[PDB]
């Protein structure tokens, strides 16, 4: 808000840089160690094997991933680009905070 | 978990499992033997430098690679990062003993 007579506004304890650092640490942990870092020490694992773990979790065998890795990677990249385009399309998705 | 009583609440005692004393090895997505790719039914293929074994995901317990704990799906010309180790089948020694 503004600054005027009668009232004042206090700054938050955590700055935006610290929140960004927290999110970056979470992203690095979740893309370099899977879900192992959420229960203890982070354990390194290649991303393809983590994806095979997740596919086995959802009920599909891992051989279909190992035989269709390039297609899945291309679909993921296209989906990320589509999310970027939709977010830049000035859609009313950020209305929850604005309200 | 075990519950406990409080004057105006409840106290929960949670017993959990935490792994420790980690060690790192070398892994491969699959094993190519006789022109066929073999995938583990459970666990992953690990190597200590000279030999390949099969262990659990959350605990280290090396096992000899066998047709019993592996399944075959297609040839080994499509999986990226496959290795060229052999597998074991006890049926051949069982047949050899029947002489
Ligand atoms: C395991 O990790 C240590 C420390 O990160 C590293 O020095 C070593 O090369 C890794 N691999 C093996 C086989 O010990
Ligand atoms: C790996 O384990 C095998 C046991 O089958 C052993 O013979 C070999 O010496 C081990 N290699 C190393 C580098 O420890
Ligand atoms: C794997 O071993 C087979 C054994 O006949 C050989 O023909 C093939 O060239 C080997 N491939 C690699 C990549 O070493």
């Amino acid at each position: 808000a503004q600054k005027f007579n009668g009232l004042t506004v206090l700054p938050p304890l955590l700055t935006d840089e610290m929140i960004a650092q927290y999110t970056s640490a979470l992203l690095a942990g979740t893309i370099t160690s899977g879900w192992t870092f959420g229960a203890g020490a982070a354990l390194q694992i290649p991303f393809a094997m983590q994806m095979a773990y997740r596919f086995n979790g959802i009920g599909v065998t891992q051989n279909v991933l190992y035989e269709n890795q390039k297609l899945i990677a291309n679909q993921f990249n296209s989906a990320i680009g589509k999310i970027q385009d939709s977010l830049s399309s000035t859609a009313s998705a950020l209305g929850k905070l604005q309200d | 978990s075990f519950p406990q009583s409080a004057p105006h609440g409840v106290v929960f005692l949670h017993v959990t499992y935490v792994p420790a004393q980690e060690k790192n090895f070398t892994t491969a997505p699959a094993i190519c033997h006789d022109g066929k790719a073999h995938f583990p039914r459970e666990g992953v293929f690990v190597s200590n430098g000279t030999h390949w074994f099969v262990t659990q995901r959350n605990f280290y317990e090396p096992q000899i690679i066998t047709t019993d704990n592996t399944f075959v799906s297609g040839n080994c010309d499509v999986v990226i990062g496959i290795v060229n180790n052999t597998v074991y089948d006890p049926l051949q020694p069982e047949l050899d003993s029947f002489k």
